[PDB]
């Protein structure tokens, strides 16, 4: 205020400094293109990592004793005892063991031990996810700045819907958010293709066969009714803003946080950090 | 005896109140208690020639108590508009009283009084008091402490009124 | 039901006024439809009485903002009123408005009404309403919804929706074209320039920078305009409806003064400067014979309509008053002016019977506003080249005139004008004229025929002349002294009040335009001023209105001539003494006669000296103490030449106490009304100028010859703290009882107690901050004095039979949380002092509850929460207190004893601590205990 | 904080700071913000406790502006301080 | 400036019923902001008419009981002196 | 569930343990990643520099703005919301000499620091009687020696009667391995000594001195003391650990204040100095 009050050398000279903050943003553009860049690079490095992790998990593929070990010092060192072998344990047979292929709700137990993304799981959906696959992860390069999740169940075996890969995106606004960071802007999300109702987990089915009162005809019913679940997660909100949303954009504003939240947790946390939130350790 | 209608009009604060309860008791009042709505106080004065009455309409000058105020001017036969010489923004609402006076009861006789003038401090001159020269309305300076032109306001209209320019009070 | 309540609101009767009033708000707040529909109906039934229809149309527009739309600021919620009322209302306030056959008054009410509604809706959510109103004016020429509109202009119509909205275009076509019709009747072409004046108006607000969207616009509406009414004044109409022809020149005129003050230059051009100067002296001379036309009395208001418009003609020619103008167009000029100033018979009549209100005019105070003085704007406009020749014309007018009284008259009040021009007037046969025009001025006060307001304006006009021509005339001081003398000599032979105040006045510009001691030497100004206050007694028996404030400047000026101390004369200064007090007392409430009488009172007493002390004394004191007289039987009622009468009272004592006293008449004079005045009054104002005028004269009397009134000085203190005055007298104490120690210094102990008395009542009664301090800085005064005779009083003294001590002593060291300003606290310091050092059981132990004690709880107890959990205190002894407080000024400015044994505050206190270990040590030991650790150490080290 | 040890809500920095910004005194006692913050906490609670009042008398717990000049308006002191 | 949060907690404290708008707010602490400066400003005039030139409790009291009408006043002082004790415990 | 974790098998066992050993390789891939962006940041600081210095020098009143950069400036003025900077015609008519006979910002880096919300609090009025005579605030990362960032305070020794110095530095240090979630964690910090130009000016601590015949040890012996005492520069000289004491009274010491500096220095380092326009006009808020 008296700042602007203060004699025009004051002025001229402050018109000054907002134009080099001009150029300090055109700058700071250019860093976030240049991190940008280093982000993706060293996340080509992570996806083998995650695949890797992924495909053990799933059994489509087998550790190696040298991995063993140094699992078992790395072990040794947290403190974390409660992974150690027992010779009981030791006395397994093959063909027990060989029972199972992959870990048993490897990512349920997860995503259980997950702070938030628990909360939204339900029964069927902890019977459902015991067919996920692959978490994954992907950055948005082409137009528009944002980032991509990835999800991937055994539609072979998976009861329930044919989707082999689910895919969800997040986006950012077109400058830079203000304090040099990018504020959140709407997402999208693919649509599940449910075998059957019955098996639809975010829906709850009646059936009804019925002979009408009025016309007396003969027909048999199959309805629907949406129920909440982690696939909630997929068909985000719409869009941001529009006129024809705004009753619908009150409840799309409360789950875009809630999703951004979710979603935020799962990059920082359960993608690179997985196995401890499994077993719990990174409680 | 001839009774007249007087819509005492004006900005709030200015002094309408005390001049017209000295007019009838004769004793100053200090505070301010703003008026709600109006007052109606029937003056008279003793002239040659005989009798002169008012009732005298004491208006609300503040718009949060002007309730129904125009309503109030339908049938007046005179009027008073009092602004204050001490603060020049009581002089500048004068205009506005004037034309709501007029497009109530059009020729009405309107004298306009400069209140307050026993004070150092005046802020308002006769230099700038010049709405009367266009209009064409009488204008005093009175105040109701000291009784500087006291009578002078009703004085005039009661002659304006009655048409009889030798009419004086006694 | 709504008639009954319209009949019910309009009664003088408060009871049922308010309570129809009152349902009348009730009822619009429960369903407005259909109150808002009554007051419609009712407004537009003709069976109603046109008060109910009025009464309807006022109500409705106050309901209108409250319960119309909520971009009103007021919206009185539960606003019922649909799209379908409001169509309704908005269809009957136009059916209203723009039917001629409705009252004025009911087309006021909706047009009132229209214009608030406008105010929410205008340019965007009712559009039909400029389009009815056009249609009306273009097709119908209505003059009502000219009005209407014109109405719209004034309240609601603003910049951005005249220029960048349709408005402005819309209305400007229609009024060209409304003008540029020939079958357009007479009155429709007034009313269309009246809206011409509103968007000229509107227009005005503009800048070259701004928008080309806007100032093409502007440009091109000004040119038309010009042209238009250029076209217009080429007009003549006959006879017919002259009345109707004068409010057309008239509005015409004033739309050209607006266009000619308010925009550029370029936008009326040199050449139609010119043009319209030529045609606005030829329509100034057919106003003229219209007013000979008046003669016939076809119509009263002809000649105040030609005056009128004459106003605005001469007002037009003063803004191009720079044009030169030939020889022919100033002798029309003139002769048309010589017609138009000429005093009317009434006003001629309404001088002659009554000198004050010509006076009033002549000063320049009456309030009216004529032709005579747009004339005298004209003439004081002129540049130079112009008025040396419209002197020359006028001058030689007034020679072929001479032998009329009707036209003398005005033709010298137009030199007059003439001569109040700065410039000056300067010529090749000036000196010629200027000579004539002396000598038929001498022949004008020398004839006895000629008629009074001649004679009074030829007095009032040769000092002009005078002055003017000062450096023209060779001769200028015999001229002078030869005028001032005759003038003189006619006013004091003359029985008309008339002729002397004119003389009166033309003696103040005498003195305006001339140091009269010098060019009439030293007898002759002091026969001059013997005869200016003789006829100032004359004129002064009848003075009314501004006559009194006249008779003091005039007063004055006389004052200012008198001579000095070796030669000045008793009976003038004794006369104009008289003059200045009769005056003023005969007029007390004009301020403007009570601040001329203080100058010329200040002017008096400039000469004073010790040498000549008593005469004035003499002269002055009684009338003064008659006015104090005569205010008391008015029970000093607020009267400000009382308060002028005061003012010099202290002044005049303050003039010459070069003797270390005031001569002893001073007191004898004063000191008995004077304390007369300060008991038996009730009011600020009064008792404040009485007692400083009283303090002054006990500051500067002696005290021997004081000494027999001492106890009215102690009534005087007393009543002053008692409580019949209020807080804002008694704050004024201080001087007085400071005033008193000074000159009572020994005499005063004997009654301290009467003073402890009166000074502690209102002490324990007043919640004014600033008063007690004052009354307690006297308490510390009087501990300085002498604590002993101090505590006596006030262990003995009691309000609610209870010692004064335990009031006082609480009181004030809790005020002395509060006390400020070195001194002061200084006082308060050696007042402590002299109590410690009594050092009575008392101070050892009465309780002052020094020291806070919260209540529990962090949040805020409010005064109501104090009701429920009040503050809370500890009772501490009266040294524990004080030395806290002393400390903590120690701060912001018997093993220690042992090492301190090895003008300023500080300075000052430090010793009564290095004095209090010096005489009691126990308590100085008990204190410290009930010491805290930071208090300990700042009392250690600033006694170290 | 320093205002939770002088039992205020109110900010004692902040007041220190403007007390600063007038330059009022060579030296600035540690007891003077202090006290001011309580009396301003104290302004604040009285024409707070009014402000609540009035809209109460407007029949609701959500005070505007026109309902803290009611408050106001309910005590004529704060009338004649605030105007 | 902005004591929001403070208004906030002030009017729990005092009215927990009751809500509060920006505006308000805003008005409020302009008010104590008017306040302040005017005691402050009679602050500085003691300070100036004693060579001492320090301002602590003494000269705050003395101006609000200057400024501030008694019964507001007595308690604005009480207040003060509580917060003043407090703070020195 | 400890029940479960028994529960699985052995081959699962060994698997997780495998598992633990990617995320491990993970962790060594997030140093490298936190070593490139060091590297990055570094040169984007180097970047930065020119602009900083720019601005600096129209803070402290050394350069006059050019008409190109005030166009600039207005029509970034007409963008949002700055119309405070948009000059009138009354300070047209005003004249350099008169302007100029104030040079600089007046207390600019004074009032960015106490818009800082946390970094506000700390500061003391006897703190900001220095800061009058901060005209510069530069950041430097450590890219030499253990990793860390420093923070730079400047001051004209022939102005300010306090200290000698003319740049007062604040040191942080991170440890030598990455934290859990992949950012840096920190280590002790370093403040640096200022040179008081005498201890009455010291804002740090407290004195008092006096003289006595003391009659105990019979000595006329005069006694110094001094007290530390909290300001905003105590947010140089951190504290330190010595194992005894660490143990008992420094383990609530490094829990505090530890907690407190890195919070500061964080906020300092990102939120201030970019926007130091902005804190200083408070749009940063
Ligand atoms: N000094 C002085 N005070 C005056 C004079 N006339 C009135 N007052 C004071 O001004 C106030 C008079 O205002 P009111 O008559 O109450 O107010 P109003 O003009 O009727 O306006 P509302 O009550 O708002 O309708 C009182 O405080 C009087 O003491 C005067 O001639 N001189
Ligand atoms: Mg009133």
């Amino acid at each position: 205020g008296y700042v602007g009050g203060l004699p025009k050398n004051v002025k001229e000279k402050l018109l000054s400094l907002k134009t080099l903050q001009s150029e300090l943003f055109e700058v700071e553009k250019e860093f976030q293109v240049e991190m940008f860049e280093l982000e993706n690079k060293f996340l080509q490095k992570y996806k083998p990592i995650w695949e890797q992790r992924s495909r053990i998990i799933s059994g489509q593929e087998q550790p190696k004793p040298e991995q063993i070990a140094k699992g078992q010092e790395i072990v040794e060192s947290l403190n974390e005892t409660e992974l150690l072998v027992d010779e009981e344990e030791k006395a397994q047979n093959d063909s027990e063991e060989e029972q199972v292929k992959g870990i048993p709700s490897f990512w349920l137990t997860a995503l259980e031990n997950l702070p938030i993304v628990a909360d939204t799981i339900t029964d069927r959906d902890a019977e459902v996810l015991e067919y996920l696959q692959d978490i994954g992860l992907e950055y948005l390069t082409d137009g528009r700045p944002g980032f991509k999740l990835l999800f991937r169940f055994d539609s072979s075996a998976n009861p329930f819907f044919t989707n082999d890969i689910l895919a969800k995106t997040y986006f950012y606004q077109k400058e830079l958010g203000y304090s040099g960071d990018f504020i959140y802007d709407h997402a999208e999300g693919a649509e599940i293709s449910w075998k059957d109702n019955a098996h639809n987990v975010t829906v709850d089915l009646e059936m009804r066969k019925q002979r009408n009162k009025t016309t007396k005809q003969v027909r048999t019913i199959e309805k629907i009714t949406p129920i909440e679940s982690f696939f909630n997660f997929f068909d985000p909100p719409k869009i941001q803003n529009e006129d024809q949303d705004e009753e619908l954009e009150e409840d799309l504003e409360e789950r875009l946080a809630l999703d951004y939240s979710i979603g935020e947790q799962l990059k920082d946390k359960l993608i690179p950090r997985a196995v401890d939130w499994f077993t719990g350790a990174a409680l | 005896v001839p009774t007249f209608k007087l819509v005492l009009v004006g900005d709030g604060g200015t002094g309408k109140t005390t001049f017209v309860k000295r007019h009838l008791t004769g004793e100053f009042e200090k505070k301010y208690i703003a008026t709600i709505g109006v007052e109606v106080h029937p003056l008279s004065f003793y002239t040659n020639f005989g009798e002169i009455k008012f009732d005298v309409w004491d208006t609300a000058g503040l718009e949060k108590f002007g309730g129904l105020r125009d309503g109030y001017y339908i049938n007046a036969q005179c009027a008073i508009i009092m602004f204050d010489v001490t603060s020049r923004i009581t002089y500048k609402n004068v205009p506005n009283w004037h034309r709501d006076l007029v497009r109530v009861c059009e020729n009405i006789p309107i004298v306009l009084c400069g209140n307050k003038v026993d004070v150092k401090e005046r802020k308002v001159k006769a230099k700038t008091i010049t709405f009367h020269r266009k209009k064409n309305l009488q204008y005093y300076d009175i105040s109701a402490k000291s009784n500087y032109n006291f009578e002078k306001p009703f004085l005039w209209l009661a002659r304006k009124l009655a048409g009889n320019p030798q009419l004086e009070f006694v | 039901d709504i008639n009954e309540l319209i009949i019910g609101a309009q009664s003088a009767d408060k009871h049922t006024r308010e309570v129809a009033e009152t349902q009348l708000l009730q009822w619009c707040d429960s369903d407005a439809s259909q109150v808002f529909k009554a007051l419609a109906n009712v407004a537009l039934q003709h069976e109603a009485s046109l008060e109910s229809r009025q009464f309807a149309l006022l109500s409705l527009r106050k309901l209108i903002t409250m319960y119309w739309s909520p971009g009103f600021e007021s919206y009185r919620s539960t606003s019922n009123v649909e799209i379908d009322v409001k169509d309704f209302i908005r269809e009957v306030l136009l059916k209203l408005c723009l039917n001629d056959n409705e009252n004025t008054k009911i087309k006021n009410g909706a047009s009132y009404c229209i214009v608030q509604i406008s105010a929410v809706d205008f340019p965007d959510q009712w559009p039909q309403l400029l389009t009815v109103i056009y249609d009306a004016i273009s097709h119908q020429h209505s003059l009502n919804a000219m009005s209407l509109l014109n109405e719209i202009y004034d309240d609601v119509v603003s910049e951005e929706m005249f220029f960048e909205g349709g408005i402005g275009l819309a209305t400007m076509e229609i009024v060209f074209k409304v003008l540029n019709t020939e079958t357009s009747t007479l009155i429709a072409k007034i009313a269309a320039l009246k809206l011409l004046k509103a968007c000229l108006l509107q227009m005005s607000s503009h800048n070259e920078y701004d928008e080309a969207s806007r100032k093409s616009f502007v440009s091109q509406c000004l040119a038309t305009s010009l042209q238009i009414l250029g076209q217009l004044l080429t007009l003549n109409f006959g006879n017919v409806d002259v009345i109707s022809q004068l409010k057309f020149k008239s509005i015409i005129y004033e739309n050209l003064v607006f266009i000619k003050n308010d925009f550029s230059r370029k936008h009326f051009s040199s050449e139609l400067q010119k043009q319209f100067k030529i045609m606005a002296i030829q329509d100034l001379e057919n106003v003229t014979h219209i007013n000979a036309n008046v003669e016939t009395t076809e119509s009263e208001p002809l000649l105040e309509t030609v005056h009128d418009c004459s106003i605005y003609i001469v007002e037009f020619l003063t803004s191009v008053c720079t044009l030169q103008f030939s020889v022919e167009e100033m002798n029309k000029i003139i002769t048309s002016l010589t017609i138009l100033c000429q005093l009317s018979s009434e006003t001629r009549e309404i001088w002659t019977s009554d000198f004050n209100t010509f006076v009033s005019k002549e000063t320049g105070l009456a309030a009216s506003y004529n032709v005579r003085d747009q004339a005298n704007e004209f003439f004081t406009s002129l540049p130079n080249p112009q008025l040396s020749l419209i002197f020359k014309v006028v001058s030689n007018d007034i020679e072929h005139s001479t032998c009329n009284y009707s036209t003398l008259e005005s033709l010298l009040y137009l030199l007059q004008c003439i001569l109040l021009n700065d410039d000056e007037i300067t010529g090749e046969n000036i000196d010629q004229s200027l000579q004539i025009l002396i000598k038929t001025l001498e022949n004008i006060l020398v004839s006895q025929e000629i008629p009074e307001l001649i004679l009074a304006r030829a007095i009032l006009t040769i000092p002009r002349v005078l002055d003017k021509f000062i450096d023209a005339l060779p001769d200028i001081k015999p001229l002078t002294s030869a005028f001032l003398a005759k003038s003189l000599n006619l006013a004091l032979k003359s029985d008309k009040e008339l002729i002397k105040s004119a003389t009166l006045i033309a003696f103040t510009y005498y003195c305006y335009f001339a140091e009269l001691d010098s060019v009439l030497g030293p007898e002759v100004c002091s026969e001059t001023q013997e005869k200016v206050i003789r006829i100032i007694n004359q004129v002064s028996s009848d003075a009314e209105e501004d006559t009194n404030g006249a008779l003091m400047e005039v007063l004055s000026q006389v004052i200012s001539y008198n001579p000095k101390e070796p030669h000045s004369r008793k009976e003038i200064l004794q006369a104009e003494f008289h003059l200045v007090f009769t005056i003023s007392s005969e007029d007390p409430a004009n301020v403007q006669v009570v601040v001329q009488s203080q100058e010329c009172l200040e002017k008096l007493l400039d000469n004073i000296n010790m040498d000549n002390y008593k005469n004035y004394i003499e002269l002055c004191l009684p009338s003064f103490i008659n006015v104090l007289d005569s205010n008391n039987a008015n029970n000093y009622r607020y009267s400000p030449l009382l308060s002028l009468v005061l003012e010099f009272i202290t002044v005049f004592l303050k003039k010459k106490p070069n003797d270390g006293f005031l001569p002893d008449e001073i007191n004898q004079y004063l000191f008995e009304p004077l304390a007369k005045v300060l008991a038996f009054s009730t009011e600020d104002e009064t008792l404040q100028l009485a007692t400083e005028a009283f303090s002054y004269l006990i500051f500067n009397t002696d005290t021997r010859a004081m000494e027999p009134r001492l106890m009215d000085i102690m009534k005087v203190l007393e009543r002053l703290l008692s409580l019949e005055v209020s807080d804002s007298a008694a704050m004024n104490v201080g001087p007085l009882v400071v005033a008193i120690f000074t000159r009572f210094s020994k005499e005063i102990q004997p009654l301290i107690g009467r003073i402890l008395e009166a000074v502690v009542v209102r002490l324990i009664k007043t919640q004014n901050i600033s008063t007690e301090q004052n009354l307690l800085s006297v308490l510390c005064f009087l501990t300085c004095n002498d604590p002993k005779q101090t505590v006596d009083f006030l262990s003995s003294f009691q309000i609610d039979n209870t010692d004064a001590l335990t009031l006082v002593m609480r009181k004030w060291i809790e005020a002395f949380e509060v006390i400020r300003g070195e001194k002061r606290i200084k006082e308060n310091i050696v007042a402590l002092s002299n109590l410690f050092f009594l050092n009575d059981k008392r101070l050892q132990k009465v309780v002052v509850n020094g020291n806070l004690i919260p209540y529990e709880g962090d949040l805020i107890i409010t005064r109501s929460m104090a009701k429920k959990m009040p503050d809370r205190y500890v009772q501490v002894p009266l040294y524990t207190k004080i030395i806290k407080l002393f400390v903590s000024e120690l701060s912001f400015q018997d093993k220690l004893k042992e090492y301190i044994d090895d003008e300023s505050v500080v300075q000052l206190l430090v010793r009564f601590f290095k004095e209090v270990a010096s005489k009691d040590v126990s308590g100085f030991h008990c204190i410290y205990e009930t010491l805290s650790d930071s208090e300990r150490k700042v009392l250690s080290e600033a006694l170290l | 904080s320093r205002s939770a040890k002088a039992g205020l809500t109110f900010p004692v920095g902040r007041v220190h700071r403007l007390l600063r910004r007038g330059n009022y005194a060579q030296r600035i006692g540690s007891g003077a913000p202090v006290y001011l913050t309580a009396v301003l906490e104290y302004l604040a609670a009285e024409i707070l406790e009014l402000a609540g009042n009035a809209a109460r008398d407007n029949k609701k717990t959500r005070i505007i502006p026109r309902h803290l000049q009611l408050a106001i308006r309910n005590d004529d002191e704060l009338n004649k301080l605030l105007g | 400036e902005t004591y929001s949060s403070y208004i906030y907690k002030v009017l729990k404290q005092t009215h927990p019923d009751t809500g509060i708008s920006q505006k308000s707010m805003s008005i409020l602490n302009s008010f104590v902001n008017d306040i302040f400066e005017r005691i402050a400003t009679e602050a500085s005039k003691l300070a100036a008419y004693n060579k001492k030139s320090t301002i602590s409790a003494r000269e705050i009291q003395t101006a609000v009981r200057l400024i501030l009408p008694g019964e507001l006043a007595k308690h604005a002082v009480s207040e003060g002196t509580r917060a003043v004790t407090k703070y020195s415990s």
